[PDB]
């Protein structure tokens, strides 16, 4: 009281746990793009003929 | 549970990407009429050491 | 000439895809590996080959399998030399142009899948999987491989499974 919603602590640790989420999403986003890129490489290799 | 569920979905998506990646590799590998793709494997090296 | 081409086709061992006594397609061995049209239902007319476990290829709607070395002793010979001109196949002659095969209308239909196309040297240049009626002629949907060893499938827009 006080009694507010920051929410509450604890900086360091707060960031530690926050950072744990979303990374895997970025990974699958990167992999998705790379998969498309490889696909285009294959498509080009086929169109080569 | 929410964060774990999101990570779980990411893992599943990654696996799906891997399977599609294996298809992408195998596509040019079809056979091919020749049974010889040393150099396709040498460059791409997708995995599954093939073979002798 | 077509006669001689058929004679080579007769020497070449080919096996239809039987289902309820009906041929729904064909499967054969090239480069020491078995290939089969997946869209075709039924089993190859060869128990020995049928004993072999196949792998799927959604990309092309095809299946394939490795052939025992002893059976590799005599398989189909493929080439990458695919100049423009005319080639030969089971159903007579075929025109090769623009990287596409075309024949007179009324030639080719459902169940012909798997029929290869040979050059004057009796070498495989492509395999017919389907086709579509194109006025006075019909355009074939085929798979062929370039000197880079790349699998290329040529499929007309809205091509029918022949």
């Amino acid at each position: 009281h006080a009694q507010t919603f920051t929410a509450a602590v604890s900086k360091t640790a707060w960031t530690w746990l926050t950072s744990l989420l979303g990374g895997s999403a970025v990974i699958i986003i990167i992999g998705l793009v790379l998969a498309t890129i490889v696909a285009m490489y294959v498509l080009t290799n086929q169109k080569h003929n | 549970s929410i964060c774990a569920a999101i990570a779980t979905v990411s893992v599943a998506a990654s696996t799906w990407l891997f399977c599609r990646s294996r298809v992408a590799c195998l596509t040019p590998y079809r056979l091919t009429p020749n049974a010889r793709i040393p150099f396709c494997l040498a460059v791409l090296c997708c995995a599954r050491t093939a073979r002798a | 000439k077509r006669q001689r081409m058929v004679m080579k086709l007769e020497s070449d061992k080919t096996f239809p895809i039987m289902l309820e006594g009906k041929i729904n397609g064909y499967a054969c061995v090239v480069g020491g590996k078995l290939f089969r049209p997946m869209h075709v239902e039924g089993k190859i007319d060869n128990d020995v080959l049928a004993a072999l476990k196949t792998k799927k290829a959604s990309k092309y709607d095809l299946e394939y399998a490795d052939v025992p070395q002893n059976m590799r002793a005599d398989t189909f010979k493929y080439t990458h030399e695919k100049p423009q001109g005319y080639y030969s196949w089971h159903h007579g002659a075929v025109q090769y142009e623009n990287g596409r095969f075309t024949v007179p209308k009324g030639v080719g239909a459902k169940g012909d899948s798997g029929r290869p196309i040979l050059d004057n040297q009796g070498r495989v240049v492509a395999i017919v999987l389907g086709g579509v009626n194109e006025g006075s002629r019909t355009a074939l949907s085929v798979v062929m491989w370039n000197e880079k060893g790349v699998t290329v499938k040529y499929t007309p827009e809205n091509c029918e499974q022949w």
